[PDB]
């Protein structure tokens, strides 16, 4: 998963 | 406390404890506009449990997109959030999280699906009402969606979760 | 709107997600009356559904009768209501449905069953919040419920509907 | 089934 | 009504229909001076199910004993109450019963249980609101929760009950 | 099970 920014 | 008790009603309304969840956003066009404006660039979902006393989650999504899919994509994020439960719970949550946009013609669902960032504070019980989202940044092309296809109806899409429970 | 939360939460209060449904009808005496003088000819249950983003549905009694049955029968039939989900369900509804009217000596229920007329309106996808009404006019004859017996006691009763899952 | 007249 | 319906919300939130019931009591320091105190001996949870129509039950605690525990240890008892459909039920009520007050660190749970003492007016069908409760007056020595060990944590603790479903 | 006092 990739963080949100 | 009137409104506040209606948002009560309305939240215990959409819970689910199964770890699946299914959510309908309607008035599309609208809310993809205020996205594209920037007035409104994310939503929260509902929350719901993996199980009647598990963790407590929801999710974000970006209509116009997040991060590397601004602009581009429907970002699509998993939220841990601070649960009633939490104490009783394994931290950090590692459970395989699976996200879905339904095709209103079942022909070809939107999927994707990760395991936990152990390392990643996304994941790690919570200190505050929600941890920082983390998902998927190019779920979906907004030309996919949105524009034709059969994700979009009657002004209409439904996004899926489906979180693993193996070891609960 | 003081008035219309406390419906949602009563309509909440009532739902199943499983399919079954049991319909307890207090002040029995009452309602009997008011259905006989024609004040009240029928009443609708809460609302209750297949699975958890399922069919909508409910019940609808005419405790005098209804059509053929009007003034010697209980009749009792089936809805179809405008679900939020409807989008990503099958139509028309064809799932089998079976209504009881339950003992509470436990002896002998009164049971019926159908399968849906395919090309009935009361089943397409509803364009209203209620298709029409459908089932069974016949369901029971007056003197067998009321009256005495072990369908009535301390002025309530209990009315019970399975709808089959199969398929779902 | 029958309908509700 | 305004708080009435707030009750009901509540109520609503809480509820469980397997049989298991996880009651979280918070300010957990307060009220159990308060208890000591005398000002309020005992606390009732909020009730629960053993199916979507069976028995509802509660539980209450005296945070500084009742009878051959008043003073010395925390009693906790099992409470039948009225229920919506206790005509359809066989009484009187028989099902085992656990109880547990949860380790926060998943050592050592103090758990008890009993089989109903079907001559008990304890377990008849209900006539009032509740029955007599009836339990465990030696459920866990105020020396070993309160002070110090994993019971408490964050000033809150975690009562567990567990109702068998042999022959429903 | 024993009843509450």
């Amino acid at each position: 998963p990739i963080q949100e920014e | 406390a009137m409104a506040d008790l209606e948002q009560k009603v309305l939240e215990m309304e959409a819970s689910t404890y199964d770890g699946v969840f299914i959510w309908k956003i309607s008035d599309f066009p609208r809310k993809r506009q205020e996205a594209v404006a920037g007035r409104i660039p994310a939503i929260f979902s509902p929350a719901f449990y993996t199980s009647r006393y598990g963790y407590k989650m929801c999710l974000r999504i970006y209509l116009n997109g997040d991060g590397t899919g601004r602009g581009t994509h429907l970002s699509l994020f998993f939220v841990v959030m601070k649960g009633p439960n939490d104490a009783l719970l394994r931290w950090p949550f590692n459970q395989k999280v699976t996200l879905m946009l339904l095709d209103q013609n079942n022909r070809e669902h939107v999927i994707d699906a990760f395991r936990p960032d152990v390392t990643s504070s996304s994941f790690q019980r919570p200190v505050n009402d929600m941890n920082i989202a983390s998902g998927c940044p190019l779920f979906c092309p907004v030309s996919k969606m949105e524009a034709k296809n059969s994700y979009v109806r009657d002004d209409a899409i439904f996004i899926k979760a489906i979180v693993d429970l193996t070891g609960l």
